[PDB]
């Protein structure tokens, strides 16, 4: 099963290949919380990131020997197979790209985006984006909106160029 | 040539003074510009829906 | 926790500031991985005694040209930085 | 900047269980064209060995990689497609004499 | 004896990439033996090292018949050749073997082919 989200084709095919086998028997909600724990304990820690840029290792601490790096963390189902494929193919340096592509699939088929201006949009989960954008623009313009732009700068530059 | 140069210099000098007054009015916290910018975004998205 | 996984792997500190590990050697070239404080056109030293000159400073590795034979360098050797540029004696 | 072999299709088989059928005596054609044919597999195939495809065209594995195996077809590549079975004869490129 | 055994991972022409273990990899200009089907051997000289416990070796003979995953033992030194007075009159090869069908070269010492000037 391939969803229509494209997401590049070579670098973005890592998370799209594992999403087909993980979308059976309801195994998609547990993969979101397990992927965030692997990136938070190898970035802002400065302890387990000693083999993130070195080309040594070669099956010493990446695969096989783990124990506390898999069972004690948050991996028991299909979360252990995602880290074993990146250690043999030398793909452990880009761990942030594989975790970011997994969250974009759940926000496309079960959510929305399309940010208008200022800050973010509403990201509804109804059906179509026609009736969801009209009911969320009126409720967000009145509440908040500090306005601290893009349409006023484009109209001022067109009047000065024709002088 | 002197009449066309005087008319072009007067139009260029008047356009520079009007551009400076429009930029100074937007930096004085215009309350009408903030309310009109939010209502234009909701009316444009409802026409294409 | 990530603090308990560092002591189980036996990696010490692994400071890549003044040292570096050789990943590929051949044809008089050495792709030393590390040495973040190494300047351009600086002298280096291998574990076997052959000197090198880091001239291709990349982001992942550092290309150093060895001044001797390629048989003394291997994959996984330690490469230390001299801290100075390529100089010579005069007078 | 990346590498071949395991890519999209070949990267989704090692995460579950890549076994069942033998990948040493036979192989699957991943890409073919202009005479060349990249067969994925054939671990027991030697260098310069006679390969037999599923359509009937003969092949000669001259380039052996770690994830694929470049075989040169001895005929037309119009009947060879992606995913075809490429069996190995077990011998080298021989010819008749006498 | 702890011989450095390697596995063949790539073979395209005379170049043959051999994959060994971590730390037990051979150096440059080192002869690598390989058992074939005949009574002779397949000499391979290590040229460079590609990394990841693998080094590219150059075969000194025919590379036909090598499969992916064959055993590649390392000799530990370079290409040894027979020296002395025993090599006079015999037809030696590139690996130091006789090709004159006059028995083996009875040499007391064997020096390497790679040496400094």
């Amino acid at each position: 099963i391939k969803p229509p989200v494209q997401l590049f084709g070579l670098d973005g095919t890592y998370a799209t290949a594992l999403f087909s086998a993980s979308a059976k028997d309801s195994s998609i909600e547990k993969t979101f919380q397990s992927v965030q724990k692997l990136s938070s304990t190898i970035s802002k820690d400065a302890k387990v990131a000693q083999v993130l840029s070195n080309p040594a290792l070669s099956l010493n601490s990446r695969k096989e020997v783990v124990s506390v790096l898999s069972k004690e963390l948050k991996l028991e189902p299909v979360v252990s197979n995602l880290l074993t494929v990146l250690a043999e193919n030398n793909r452990l340096s880009l761990f942030d790209s594989i975790a970011k592509q997994f969250s974009v699939l759940n926000d496309a088929y079960n959510g929305v985006v399309e940010a208008t201006v200022v800050s973010a949009k509403p990201l509804d989960s109804k059906i179509l984006n026609r009736l969801t954008k009209s009911i969320t623009n009126s409720k967000y313009v009145g509440p908040g909106k500090t306005l601290k732009a893009s349409k006023v700068n484009k109209l001022n530059k067109v009047l000065s160029e024709t002088i | 040539r002197y009449e066309a140069q005087v008319r072009q210099h007067e139009q260029e000098q008047l356009a520079s003074t009007v551009i400076s007054k429009v930029q100074s009015e937007l930096q004085n916290a215009k309350f009408q510009d903030k309310v009109l910018a939010q209502a234009v975004e909701e009316v444009e998205r409802l026409f294409a829906k | 926790s990530i603090l308990e996984s560092k002591i189980r792997g036996v990696s010490d500190e692994a400071n890549l500031d003044e040292t570096g590990r050789v990943l590929s050697v051949g044809d008089g070239i050495a792709r030393v991985f590390g040495l973040n404080n190494c300047q351009a056109e600086e002298l280096v030293e291998f574990a076997s005694g052959v000197k090198g000159m880091a001239l291709n400073l990349e982001p992942g590795q550092v290309g150093i040209v060895l001044f001797g034979s390629d048989r003394e360098v291997k994959e996984g050797e330690i490469v230390k930085r001299t801290g100075k540029i390529v100089d010579v004696p005069i007078g | 900047k990346a590498a071949p072999t395991e890519v999209s299709s070949i990267l989704e088989s090692k995460i579950r269980v890549s076994d069942e059928a033998n990948l040493d005596e036979t192989g699957r054609v991943l890409s073919v064209g202009d005479g060349i044919a990249r067969v994925f597999g054939l671990n027991n195939c030697q260098a310069e060995e006679l390969v037999e495809f599923a359509s009937g065209v003969k092949g000669m594995a001259l380039n052996l990689e770690p994830g694929q195996v470049g075989i040169v077809l001895f005929g037309s590549d119009r009947e060879v497609k992606e995913g075809e079975i490429v069996k190995r004869t077990g011998k080298i490129v021989d010819v008749p004499i006498g | 004896a702890g011989p450095a055994s390697g596995k063949i991972r790539a073979v395209i022409g005379a170049v043959v990439d051999v994959q060994f273990e971590q730390g037990e990899l051979p150096a440059i200009l080192n002869a690598l033996t390989i058992d074939q089907g005949n009574n002779q051997k397949l000499v391979l000289e290590v040229a460079q090292h590609l990394g990841e416990n693998a080094v590219r070796a150059i075969a000194m003979d025919g590379t036909e018949g090598l499969v992916r995953g064959q055993t590649v033992v390392d000799t530990g030194a370079p290409i040894s050749v027979p020296v002395g007075r025993g090599t006079l009159g015999r037809i030696i090869n590139v690996v130091g073997e006789p090709i004159d069908e006059r028995g083996p070269i009875e040499c007391k010492q064997r020096n390497p082919i790679h040496a400094d000037p």
